[PDB]
């Protein structure tokens, strides 16, 4: 059974998740990531089963590509999907920021996104090692 | 496919001691299912003494296992047995065989002094 | 002959020039000068395609036994770094096997020394390539650099952005499991080097990079000891869709228009990847077969493919594109062939359903039930009435009495049933159609041509005609057969 889930834009924050599980599965916590569910996912063959199986949903924050959720009401938004998931289970959420676009509080609805009343982690790229041990805190598997 | 075979060795071997037969075929020796020797001695009916399939997986008679050796080689295609310890029961004409009908021309082997 | 003249005409006295300026030293403000002089244009002496690769080669020993990388190595342990970084960079250069058993002979332990330092990406570049040409020397060398702190570099530096860096280090990973037999491959993931290959392979950045490692997996994925824990890495399933995708077309492409990287593998070592297309793996075997066709796309342009006459390679792929069930594999193969001219093998079957009395003896003899020829000869059995010959005639008319020999005898009889030639009585080509979905099905090709079953006259079909007219008794094969004949109701 997974322990943690990792999501992550298509485009950018493609190398910053390997790295991040990578060092996870170094820590020994089972981590699932996900690859391309853009159509064939859409049936939820998967996608309920890791966020049952995940306890503590994680999101790396690279500059994003959150075009497909800001400015877009629209319930067939995947990436969308996939986090309000999350927000509505409600379990640990741990974002990993790096320098992104901080949103503004006029869009994102309340409905549509919650997430921006938690406090995230900056990631570091001269010594990675002093903020993994920083990642293991706030997990509460 | 028409495929021919040849056989070469053989003739007459002191009882006790080493000898090499070969069948050379036409085609390439990896195309083909299934390679055998045969045994056919004077005035009976014939007997199998070595298989080998295309993945080189071999099985001998109780008799001559630990004595006969088959083994195919793809440089220049050729099946080789290799007969180690000979005994004077061994005398008789030999034959290859590929698939289960294209049959050979045959050798004749002897073993006294 | 004359084409490699004309290297070495300017090469020769041109790397005499370099020996002069290496060992006449005037610190930092001269060697930087002669560094770039021969950086610039010694490795030109890999952009020119025609002769000029085999001559540098040949010529390390020029440079070698004078002791000029001697020389060098002794003086690489100046405090400063800025006349070391660029100096490293021709010692990878100028690496060949002659120049290998030396270095891995006297002199071992200042990259040891010089590996600590990991900070500058400019010298961590040439170190990691250091240690990419020095892992592929012998299995001594790699038995020492597994077990002082080689591994460690390589697999701190995979955390970084650089991708010449990463690069580098993708290549240098994958010349351990070939030069470090079994134990050494048991002790990588050990040191967890195959979960530090992830990101390499899960890069959408450069193809060049996930080809590298993927491969650099693969070929140490066939230890079956630590099969177990490379699949609990996350990568081995990385390999399928990455070759299924890449095309070796747009991979050639991807290599012929690079400045470097060109003659990738080579003819010296190039024979340590072919044992992974007979490996039982079947990942390894479609990597090795997609590098080598790859690199054949490549060579063929070229005048240079009679290389792979005294190799012997052509022969390996011949061998392997016949009995062979994978897809992929085969294709790949059968494309490498018919793009380097050769002609596809086509396998060599017997023709079972025209058969006589003699064949069927002399089959009963090499299967070895010959106690019951003589009964065969009594009833006058044959080829057509052998393959649809059941239990109840085996055990009243032909005198098998035991099960267990009935079990045996149709196991052989299935084996020789799958592999048989068809052609004689099948028009429609039922063999290829029942082997598309498993080979275990073409077993059955004879019992539908002898139903006058055809593929236009097989969708409309029941479970019934085929259990007792077609002769088909698992129920598994049955559903299976069903549910893959009826989709395709009215394709016509
Ligand atoms: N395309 C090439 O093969 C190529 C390109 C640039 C440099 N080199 C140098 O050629 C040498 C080849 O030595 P080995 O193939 O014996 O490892 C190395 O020192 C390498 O750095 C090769």
């Amino acid at each position: 059974t997974p322990d943690v889930f990792i999501s992550y834009r298509r485009n950018s924050g493609s190398q910053l998740a390997s790295l991040l599980k990578v060092h996870l599965q170094l820590h020994g916590f089972s981590v699932f990531i996900d690859v391309e569910k853009l159509e064939a996912g859409k049936f939820e063959d998967k996608l309920i089963q890791s966020v049952m199986g995940a306890r503590n949903f994680v999101l790396v924050l690279s500059p994003g590509a959150l075009d497909k959720c800001m400015q877009d009401h629209d319930c067939k938004d995947w990436v969308h999907k996939e986090i309000v998931t999350a927000l509505s289970c409600g379990k640990n959420i741990v974002p990993i920021i790096d320098g992104f676009e901080w949103p503004e509080p006029q869009v994102l609805p309340e409905d549509m996104q919650a997430v921006l009343t938690f406090n995230g982690i900056k990631w570091s790229h001269e010594y990675q090692e002093a903020t993994i041990e920083k990642i293991i805190r706030f997990l509460q598997g | 496919m028409a495929v021919q075979l040849v056989e070469s060795g053989g003739g007459l071997v002191q009882p006790g001691g080493s000898l090499r037969l070969s069948c050379a075929a036409s085609v390439s020796i990896s195309r083909i299912y299934v390679m055998a020797w045969y045994r056919q001695a004077p005035g009976k009916q014939r007997e199998v003494v070595a298989v080998i399939r295309y993945d080189g997986t071999t099985n001998y008679p109780d008799s001559v296992k630990g004595r006969f050796t088959i083994s195919r080689d793809n440089a220049k295609n050729t099946v080789y047995l290799q007969m180690n310890s000979l005994k004077p029961e061994d005398t008789a004409v030999y034959y290859c065989n590929a698939n289960v009908e294209t049959w050979g021309q045959g050798t004749q082997v002897t073993v006294s002094s």
